């Protein structure tokens, strides 16, 4: 038969399941809704482990339970009473013999030890992957250190001592590859001559590589704490979502830099060379699975100042028109082809983050925090699972590093890129549109001629890599 | 077969803009949503006895990608310009959204509606008369909506479709 | 995209977690933090087909030995790991093999035998002894180093091929 449980009067996590405290979705069960007590019971369940559930819960719980209260509840979960001796044990003891304690030994082995180990696994994941709770609340950290540091008994000892060390390491806080990265490529600008770096003087391959390393690092830095609760849209977004906002602002700056390079090149032949170079960079972005980069270029070519430059468009080679069109097709029909391509490539890649942001925001706005059932309010856990499915997808693409060598000067050049200068956004984008009207006036105004501005060769070195010995 | 209208929702972030399309496309009577579901943004409707398909683009949450606005707006035939009635700045942003739409579409007469959205019980700071006056100065309809009761939501989208049909 | 549920099992300290983190993150973990249960996901193209690996990293310490049925029921294929400098961990392999067979009620469970820490010179389990055991199970034997990456992709992706062909 099943093990007997402590009385629900002395141990709250032994209440029977009912529709008044837990609801399952229609081979472990999937929870639709429940009280916080039932969620914590199933988080640390004696019959099975649920590592996905641990990640989902620790990612999303702050929408329904404060960190201090979660710690109190899992300490309560940990402190399981042992059963009293049975009748057979009593009779043995009355005869001066040692009891078999069969039921006690089974309860320890099959209930207490798995539940306690799974509580410690929650603590371990909490400290390792969600340490911001402790960075932001020093008293919470003290309570965790004390709880872990006072767990007695040899069955848990290996993990107690390990978790103690992990906490101490996190308080004061190397890649290997299957092969060597390719050689850094140089064009007109030579190594160390940062004053000459520009769109046409750096090698287009190396522009794409260094932007991909930069954009990959920015993508990999975004933590779920910047996303849950839609905090990047709220008044404290600069405090709560700084890595996400740095990532987005980089993307915006690169798009505006591409537009600025195009419309400030007033000579038509030179502007064709600029656009052609940008589409070559896009080609290398595609080869590298840098989808953020792809969309940075697409957004620039579809912007109002660039889109209307029909005389420039007319001179772009047919093959490059096709590259740009196929890149734009990724975004059509609500990113249908992008989504399928992301799911088919071999990482590393740099996803476009915007889709994740919209899906997280709409999941949080479109589902209720609680479900009302039989007069009780149950936490709507399905909503949190959906958010954590998105954060889990993000994290999966954050694991794989690019096998490309950093060029510190090129990296600094793109880190410091500032196309808007001291101008505000509206003044700057008005400036770009007025430049567009200057260089290709609206019909029937005649097309003017403009002098060349570049003194160096405009011919691209191409985007196929070279390899000396 | 039936006409498909490509509608685009634009407006300030952080003030409940997404509730407009969610409440429309939702199972009206089950407050639930998976936005990842293919065609969670397509809805067949009957407007003035004529069946059509609404394809709604709402990039809520991507407002910081400001250089993508043209890329997104270019897809649209008609626009819902949304502000929150308790956020004056979002109302002041409307003029620039409209100017940007006119530029992307290369037209002074783009089908559009002004939508004032009540997203919580915080005090209203934009009075309906102010918004009516703004909409009249632009020559476009004004609709107010609730982010909680679905009031006004169908009127906002159907009015925009009528603006497209009568363009 | 087909999803594959892989489970990494073996004695405490043989390098199950280091192998998994090397595969997932291209990083070698020097610390020995005993696992309770961890899970990872990886999208990867294997033999021209994109799939999604769900990798369960399990507890090797004997104090967790009564909690294994639950993860063996869900796994599709198992990496059975020992360390080539620890004879006891090699002797523990047959206990994992037998428990997996019992739980899945099958003599034909996708498995790969992994001899880890092959970067260390002081070997105590000879390749031949491990290869003989693998042949008796009908499964491949792959020597790995979580430290250098030697054999790591081969071990995991061979297991995927086993599940594919099952
Ligand atoms: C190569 C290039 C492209 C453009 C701007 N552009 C144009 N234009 C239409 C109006 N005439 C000018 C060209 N079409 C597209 C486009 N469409 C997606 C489907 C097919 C195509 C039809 N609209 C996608 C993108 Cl991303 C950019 C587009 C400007 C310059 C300076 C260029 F060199
Ligand atoms: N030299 C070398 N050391 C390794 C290798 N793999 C793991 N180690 C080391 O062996 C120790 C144990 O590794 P770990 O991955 O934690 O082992 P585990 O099998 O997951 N242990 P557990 O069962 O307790 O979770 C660590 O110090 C780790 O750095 C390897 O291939 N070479
Ligand atoms: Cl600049
Ligand atoms: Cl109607
Ligand atoms: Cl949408
Ligand atoms: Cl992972
Ligand atoms: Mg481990
Ligand atoms: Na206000």
């Amino acid at each position: 038969g099943q093990m007997r449980l402590p009385s629900a009067d002395v141990y709250r996590f032994a209440e029977p399941d009912s529709e008044e405290n837990i609801i399952f979705e229609e081979g472990i069960p999937i929870i639709k809704a429940g009280t916080v007590i039932k969620l914590i019971e199933r988080l640390t369940y004696h019959m099975y482990a649920d590592p996905n559930f641990v990640r989902t819960f620790l990612t999303t719980y702050r929408s329904f339970c404060k960190p201090q209260e979660l710690l109190s509840l899992i300490i309560e979960r940990f402190e399981i009473p042992e059963p009293e001796p049975t009748e057979a044990d009593r009779i043995a003891i009355e005869n001066g013999d040692q009891p078999l304690s069969a039921e006690l030994k089974r309860f320890r082995k099959e209930y207490i030890q798995p539940v306690q180990l799974r509580v410690l696994n929650v603590c371990r994941h909490w400290v390792e992957h969600h340490f911001y709770d402790f960075e932001r609340d020093a008293y919470l950290l003290q309570r965790m250190e004390e709880f872990i540091g006072t767990v007695r008994g040899k069955a848990m000892k290996k993990w107690v001592e390990s978790i103690t060390k992990i906490i101490q390491r996190k308080k004061i806080a190397n890649i290997t590859f299957q092969s060597s990265p390719p050689t850094v490529e140089w064009h007109i600008s030579r190594p160390g001559h940062i004053e000459t770096f520009d769109l046409l003087t750096l090698h287009p391959i190396e522009i794409a590589r260094q932007l991909t390393l930069l954009e990959s690092d920015l993508y990999r830095a975004v933590q779920p704490s910047e996303l849950v609760g839609s905090v990047w849209t709220k008044e404290d977004k600069e405090i709560n979502s700084p890595n996400l906002l740095k990532m987005i602002r980089h993307t915006t700056n690169l798009t505006l830099w591409f537009e600025k390079c195009i419309v400030e090149t007033e000579n038509l032949e030179e502007r064709v060379a600029v656009v052609s170079r940008i589409i070559e960079i896009l080609q290398v972005f595609q080869e590298l699975n840098n989808f953020n980069g792809v969309l940075e270029v697409v957004s620039a070519m579809n912007s109002s100042p660039v889109y209307r430059l029909d005389h420039t468009f007319e001179q772009i080679p047919s093959r490059q028109k096709k590259i740009l069109e196929e890149a734009h097709e990724l975004s059509e029909d609500h990113y249908k082809k992008y989504l399928a391509k992301l799911r088919s490539i071999n990482p590393p890649c740099v996803p476009f983050f915007g889709i994740y942001l919209t899906n997280i925001l709409k999941t949080e706005e479109g589902n209720p925090e609680v479900l009302k059932r039989h007069g009780k309010e149950l936490i709507n856990f399905s909503k949190r699972r959906k958010v954590a499915e998105i954060t889990g997808e993000i994290q999966q693409y954050q694991n794989q590093p690019y096998c490309l060598r950093v060029e510190s000067d090129i990296k600094r050049f793109f880190e410091n890129l500032n196309p808007m200068g001291n101008s505000m956004e509206k003044e700057f984008t008005d400036y770009l549109f007025n430049k567009s009207l200057e260089i290709e006036p609206r019909n029937p105004k005649p097309l003017p001629r403009f002098p060349k501005k570049y003194s160096y060769p405009l011919k691209s070195p191409g985007v196929r890599p070279s390899n000396p010995r | 077969g039936m006409t498909e209208y490509k509608l685009v929702v634009v407006g300030a972030g952080g003030v409940g803009k997404s509730a407009l399309t969610i409440q429309l496309i939702q199972n009206h009577f089950v407050d639930e949503y998976d936005p990842t579901i293919e065609d969670s943004y397509r809805k067949q409707v009957v407007i003035d006895g004529e069946t059509c398909l609404l394809d709604i683009l709402d990039t809520a949450g991507q407002e910081e990608y400001s250089a993508m606005r043209d890329q997104y707006m270019r897809t649209g035939e008609g626009f819902l310009c949304v502000f929150a009635i308790n956020n004056t700045k979002s109302f002041e942003d409307i003029h620039q959204y409209r100017e940007q739409i006119k530029r992307v579409k290369d037209s002074d007469d783009v089908p559009m509606v002004l939508v004032g959205n009540k997203c919580d019980l915080a005090a209203r700071t934009v009075e309906s008369r102010q918004a009516q006056d703004l909409a009249r100065s632009y020559g476009i309809p004004y609709i107010e909506t609730s982010a909680k009761t679905r009031q006004g939501v169908e009127d906002a989208f159907y009015t925009l479709v009528r603006e497209i049909r009568q363009h």
